[PDB]
RNA sequence: AAUAAAAUAUUACUUUGGAUAGUUUAGUUUCCUGGGCGAUGAAGAACGCAAUGAAUUGCGAUAAGUGAUAGGAACAAUAAAAUGUGAAUAUCCAAAAUUUGAAUGCUUGAAAGUAUACUAAGGUAUAUAUGAUAUUCAAUAUCCA
RNA sequence: AAAGACAUUUCUAGUUAAUCCUUUAAUAAUAAGGCUU
RNA sequence: GGGAACGGGCUUGAUUGGAACGGCGGGGAAAGAAGACCCUGUUGAGCUUGACUCUAAUUUAUCAUGUGA
RNA sequence: AAAAUGAAGACAUUUUAACGAGUAAGGAAACGAAAUGGCGUAAGGACAACAAAAGUAGUAAAGAUUUAAAGUAAUUUAGAUUGAAACUGUCCUUAGUGCAGAUCUUGGUGGUAGUAGCAAAUACUAAGAAGAGGAAAAAAACAUCUUAGAACUGAAGAGGAGAAAGGUUCCUAAACAACAUUACUUGGAUUAGGGUGAAUCGAUCCUAAAUUACAGAUGGAAAUCCUUAAGAAA
RNA sequence: AUAAACAUACUUUGAAUCGGCCAAGUCUGGUAAGCAGGACUGGCGAUGCGGGAUGAACCGAACGUCGAGAUAAAGUGCCAAA
RNA sequence: CGAGAAUAGAAACUCUUGAAGAAGUAAAUUAUCUACCCGUCUUGAAACACGGACCAAGGAGUCUAACAUGGAUGCGAAUGAGAAUAGCAGGAAAGCUAUAACAUGAAGAGAAAACGAAAAACUAUGAGAGUGUAGAAAUACAUUUAGCAAUAGUAUCUUUCAA
RNA sequence: AGAUUUGAGUAUCGUAAGAGGACUCCCUUAACUUAAGCAUAUCAAUAAGGGAAGGAAGAAAAAAUAACAAUGAUUUCUUAAGUAAUGGCGAAUGAAAAAGAAAAAGACCAAGUUGAUAAGAGUGUAACUAAUAGAAAAGCUAUAUUUAAAAGGGAUAAUUUAAAUUGAAUUCAGAACGAAUAUUGAGCCAGAGAGAGUGAAAGCCUCGUCAAUUUAGAUAUAUCUUGAAAAGAAUAUGGUUUAGAAAAGAGUAAAUUUAUUUGGAAGUAUAAAUCGAAAAGGUGAUAGUAUUCAUCAAAGUCUAAAUAUUACAGGAAAACUGAUAGCAAAGAAGUACUGUGAAGGAAAACUUAAAAGAACUUUGGAAAAAGAGUGAAAAGAGCUUGAAAGAGUAAUAUGUGAACGGAUAAUUUAUAAGAAAAAUAGUGGAAUAUGUUAUAAAUAAAGAUGUGAAAAGAUUAGAUAUAUAAGUAGUAUAUUUAAUAAGAUUAUGUUGAAAUUUAUAA
């Protein structure tokens, strides 16, 4: 070394030649991987869903005011939003009984989820031909069912002017299908943020943030004294 | 481009610009940072005077997101709303509608107080206030906010 | 351009396969030209040669008209009983004959050349049918959208268009410096030699009128 | 002082030599698709087989090739014979597949050999370890008349 | 004592306790590690 | 003569006809070999030894549960 | 260096003044008044007859040899001869990019030099035959075969046979380009054929020093140990 | 007083080099050395040219290619210009 | 006798040689002057120092990675996002598009706990812009204003035992 | 005698072995080297040795991170990051969570329970079995929810893979050549102007290439038939009559010590000696004890996909090499040849379009030579061109112990410079110049400020239909009805600079 320079570090000591990794073949992993989707949009049709994820916090204090897709509803999130959990991996809804509710919020934005993907969801026949047992039993109910829905239209309408449903029906009908390739890109994990504005009072005027950031640093300091002191 | 190296210049030069004397030889001290207490010790001295020893406490795993703090001064505050929105609300005072400037969503947590503050009333809602921060933003007429 | 991946476009290993090409293949490359009057019998381009068939050169020293009496698929080329030379001490050799410099003037057709010239004939037939329902919708979107014009005026001659409006554009000064040397040079150059031209052709207009 | 034999110098032609130029059925690297061997005897080795062969190639006592399926008139250095009643040529097919080699009845050095059983010759089977089943046993090992 | 949305901070005096920093879920007494000489 | 202090070449002189055969051993500080003597490398190797640091072999102690006194 | 001029002229402008040695070393490219200027090799992207046939080339490419011209020089240009199928100029981009040396690598070739040598093994001669091959003013020497003379190894041999090793060298015929330090019609050399016969000779069989298996013992492993002891084996 | 604007002040980045040797109206050790080691300066190294016959260092003088002249050191019997 | 100044005038030529070869240039020879073996180490080699008989072809500062300075370039409190990756047309190792993780930076000090920058700055010299006069051709002096860059020094502020 | 247990021989049906090991999972305590010496360290899971595998393998479903507004099997990539840490704290070595992506999938044994228990096992097969994590049996039941006769066949379609077939336009005219694709002229094709061959350069001569066709092979690709559409079956939370009143992996996890390893530092991982748990417990990386908190629940097994690949095989490309280069190998190259062996290991491309490879005569023993002949040309097989070193011939020139070079002349040789033209005076104006008119072209505009149109959407309020419906302006889709707010993009006014310079013809 001679003049001024910083002092090196390089780590080739060792048999770089031997751990080189060369990444020639990464125009054509872009090619096999889009093929490979392409085939798996089809044979699954419709809904080559990468099945419906939840909607996390991201660990830690540096990133927990981000939401992204976690891995699998937990089974208080499906149970909130009447799906049996049987069922669920089947209509391309992902679950995760591995996951502990972690808080009321988590259980109800992603009991939201749930709801919407189901109204949005359109499950075919398990047997194409039209004397299936669904489509024969939906004409059976459906005269029961008009009655059904006359009180829960004025249900929603005197109140809004436990006997809840253990598990909800299946959306199951005959449709011309249409393919969507992910439903986690329908499903927004959150809506776009604007301006936040507010009314400003004395009371807001008057708040002190720099003592209750010391106040509360201090508390936390101070229960090292009070242990000491109480053992004297 | 090797046609604009050194080594085009020096065809026909026998030493190619090393020396007949000191020849350009394998070596000249030691491989990588050899001898740095002993024959570079005028060259560790002069450039990098703290480089052997020891100093501070070791930690033995480090958690490095719990120093993350990024840190925004009162200059900066209006800028992360604009300045066309900025001068929607020259004229606000207590009572109407104040704009709020949401430290966090922005990525900063920290609010230092450096530079000056246009005189409009703001409220400020981060999650860690300097004291000079506080000072500036009361005076201006504003609020500040806790967070998390 | 060729879009077939599986077909190399590499010289070296286009001459590699005409070398090593088995006897089957060998057949089909050494092709010839039917005559006008078998083309208009048979309506068949070209086949493979034969032995027994007669030919006529038409490309090289002697265009002589023979009958072939070898197709050597070793060396590619055949031998005609008519295009010998002596080898001095009396005897004479064949001439080893290209089989693209001759055309066929008669067919020596047993039973399997019947066959493939029925079987070219009515390929040749599908393929002339199937370009005429493409010309013919070609041709249906170009009426559907200029309904006073015909295609044949693809086939005429085409007149340029002469108006030669200019536009206004603010780097025509800056055009001469965006110029490196060698192509300023040049441009100018040019320019001159152009502009002389014009000068002498003036001189000589008015020398012609008086 | 003198001669130009040898010596030296330049050019042309020729020679010894194989540079230079032009060329490429050979390489190098990257990528794509597979990654399909063997006791039903593999990879490797040896020997043998062409009308005239030494190598190489192909093949295995049916030998530079047999059948079948495609294929349609050649091969050639020379002479034969065959051939549209089907010549070349191609193959994940069928038949056949010498001695060895994990090599496996025993022996094996460059070794020639040799036993038994089944079906004179010829051909099969018989190594070691091991799973399942059957059968014949051994040990008072536990009961037990 | 003065400001504070249907809690909580600040200033003042008396008291009691803890007090150079760290061992990263929180404390404690040992132990160890930092800083200056 | 001077020069790297012992010239075939440089300076000044002596002197010179071109090509060579047989001998010869003065010279070419003649050829053979990156001196083997000497020194220097922060270059080795064989051998020696209470040089430093270790190690096989040997040795001593403890543990590893047979019964009845 | 300073003035002047400056869209393209051209020679990298015009004028004036000062200056110019050099080992080690430095001055990458681009930069209109240019923060040095250029030559050469190969490959890549463009440009190369401006009016619709657009660089050169079987009316002779590259290369080679010389003759002249331009340049301070690196080099370039053209002619002539040779050569017959590709190649060049300009701008950018790229580099396996410029040789007198490395006891450099590979190949080829000189002087030495028609020189040193073809001097151990006592030795050959005459006539004839075969053959292109002893001629000649002695060119004093002449390979093979037969005969005659003269000789050597001297029977612990330069004799007659085997083991190992070699591998067809064995025998015959044709033929002599190369090989045997001259030559060869000769040959252990070239070409083509032919040749090796066992009940009794040997191998095969037996064991010697020793060597290697199954099972067993040992080892992380490869493998090692054991050879009748450990075994329902032999 | 004299000189000094292609003056002056620099900043950054970096090469090579730190075996030196010579002279003398200088010095030290040594009998002395073409010996060893120093103070100041000029040189050679790195440098050719004219002269000292020859010479790394002496004397004159430092170098783009040339023409004509006055010169420097030093020379003017011949070699050799005078 | 005579400078300045005013008035008027008078200079455009010969010879020799050259396509029977001028001037110049090149080659060979002769003559005068002149010239030690190249590369290298070295204070110093033509050296009685080493390598080199001769010729052709090959032959030695390259590639990958980290940092820095510097010249050209884009954007600029941001820059990059050819990070992986996902799409597009065209078939494409090329090209185009993706509100985007992160890197470097916008804030610095401390071993760390704990913190976290204005007297909307000051002083000196300094770039530039106007007028007037005169020499008189350019230009030289006086005067009004401006105070950037750079340097040095000051108050004030952040962190530290310590600026 | 009989019933078992254990161990053998034989027969039958099978299984392992060897090759290959580029990529994959491991074992074993190299050294050169770096530290400017060297001994820990480094080199370095590196070389060599050894074992085992597949087209991928390994791993994989928390005794896991974290301390959050919390995540959630494994793998791979980006970032973290040359950071934390380790280190004669020297040289050097060196992660992982969070975060962003590719791909996604979860299942069983053991133990527990059920016992008129089930040819082979009762020293137990079999069935049920977990986050509301005290499960498990038999029978009735309530409410929500799921459901068509499974499996296997046959046919059509679609998507792919392979083979075969097909695949335009000058067999154009002239001149010239040994020979036409080059050349001149007139035409044509093109979803084909990638490429090869052809006496010589081809879009239109052959084979091909672009667009296609046909036939086979697959998909867990959809359609109809077999196939009826019923009986029933299933998921979850309960209630009830009997049964029952559990289990959850041991020489293991730890501990003392030793050795290696790790970034892991009073011990990160492995192993050995000793020791050794549980009315459970592990972890939160500073050792110790205590109390809380958080998060998991080890000591059995399997598992696609995303990932690697310089074996080998089949293809495609290339700013790569072009016969001393590129593989050692462009030919019978791992060959010839060397060595007892392990091993080592080359050199060598080109006639011509076509052999038309001279062919008969004279000389010679022959080889050959000279004629003759083939060919466009000897290009003559030692064959494209044919350099230098080294020789031979021819022409020229020089000469006493070197040779060569440079400046200056002389001699000789070569190169090499030209066809115009006088004085004066009569005619005769021809290139140009000066300046007058006319014509043409070019040269001035960067911006500033006004008025509209508008796709795609966005928000809100209504209507219809479908699906679903928690007592939260019900949601979602498709089609419609009005309103606001912006809007990429786009149309058009006003404003604001000329009068010069060249050329052309009188």
């Amino acid at each position: 070394m001679k003049h001024n320079q910083a002092v090196s570090n390089i780590h080739f000591c060792k048999d770089w030649r031997s751990k080189v990794h060369t990444w020639f073949k990464q125009p054509f992993r872009k090619i096999r991987r889009h093929q490979t989707r392409v085939e798996k949009a089809k044979a699954v049709f419709p809904a080559t869903i990468k099945s419906l994820k939840p909607s996390v916090h991201c660990m830690n204090q540096r990133f927990n005011y981000k939401l992204r897709l976690g891995r699998g509803f937990t089974l208080k999130e499906l149970r909130a939003a009447k799906i049996d959990k049987n069922l669920a991996r089947t209509i391309g809804i992902a679950v995760d009984p591995r996951r502990k509710e972690s808080s009321k919020e988590c259980l109800n934005r992603n009991a939201q989820r749930l709801t919407e993907y189901m109204n949005r969801l359109v499950v075919l026949p398990k047997v194409h031909a039209a004397t299936a047992k669904r489509l024969v039993l939906n004409k059976k109910n459906a005269e029961a069912k008009t009655k059904k829905a006359a009180e829960i239209k004025k249900f929603i309408a005197e109140h809004n002017k436990k006997k809840t449903k253990q598990f909800n029906k299946l959306p199951v009908q005959q449709k011309e299908a249409k393919q969507v390739l992910d439903a986690n890109k329908v499903i927004r994990l959150t809506a776009p943020c604007t301006l936040e504005t507010k009314t400003l009072t004395k009371g807001m005027k008057a708040f002190d943030a720099v003592a209750h950031l010391r106040k509360a640093k201090n508390v936390a300091k101070a229960v090292s004294g009070i242990v000491k002191g109480q053992k004297k | 481009a090797t046609r604009f190296r050194q080594t085009r210049r020096r065809r026909g030069h026998v030493s190619m610009g090393y020396g007949r004397i000191g020849k350009h030889r394998k070596q000249r001290g030691g491989r990588g940072n050899a001898g740095g207490q002993h024959h570079r010790k005028t060259w560790f001295t002069t450039f990098h005077p703290d480089y052997f020893g020891k100093h501070g406490m070791r930690v033995f795993h480090l958690k490095a997101n719990k120093y993350y703090c990024p840190s925004i001064n009162v200059d900066s505050l209006w800028s992360l709303v604009g300045k066309d929105v900025q001068a929607q609300y020259k004229n606000a005072k207590v009572g109407e509608e104040v704009p709020v400037i949401d430290c966090v969503k922005h990525g900063y947590f920290k609010v230092l107080g450096k530079g000056f503050l246009p005189k409009q009333p703001v409220i400020v809602r981060a999650r860690y206030f300097s004291e000079k921060a506080q000072q500036k933003i009361k005076a201006v007429g504003g609020a500040c906010e806790l967070t998390a | 351009m060729k879009f077939n991946c599986k077909v190399s476009s590499n010289p070296s290993k286009a001459r590699k396969a005409l070398y090593t090409a088995n006897a089957s293949q060998r057949a089909l490359m050494m092709s010839a030209r039917l005559s006008k009057e078998l083309r208009e019998k048979y309506n068949v381009i070209a086949i493979p040669i034969h032995k027994d068939d007669e030919v006529k050169i038409i490309k090289g020293h002697q265009k002589v008209a023979g009958k072939v009496t070898a197709v050597r698929r070793s060396k590619y080329v055949i031998n005609i009983d008519k295009l010998t030379k002596t080898k001095a001490n009396g005897q004479t050799v064949p001439i080893a004959i290209r089989p693209s410099n001759v055309i066929i003037t008669k067919l020596f057709l047993n039973k399997d050349r019947e066959a493939l010239l029925a079987k070219k004939a009515e390929s040749r037939k599908s393929y002339k049918e199937l370009v005429a329902k493409r010309n013919e919708e070609v041709a249906k979107a170009f009426t559907a959208v200029y309904p006073a014009l015909n295609m044949d005026i693809f086939g005429k001659k085409v007149e340029p268009i002469t108006e030669k409006k200019p536009i206004r554009i603010p780097s025509k000064k800056m055009a001469e410096k965006l110029m490196s040397k060698p192509t300023l040079r040049a441009y100018k150059t040019g320019i001159k030699v152009h502009k002389a031209k014009n000068a002498i052709a003036a001189y000589k207009a008015a020398l012609a009128k008086k």
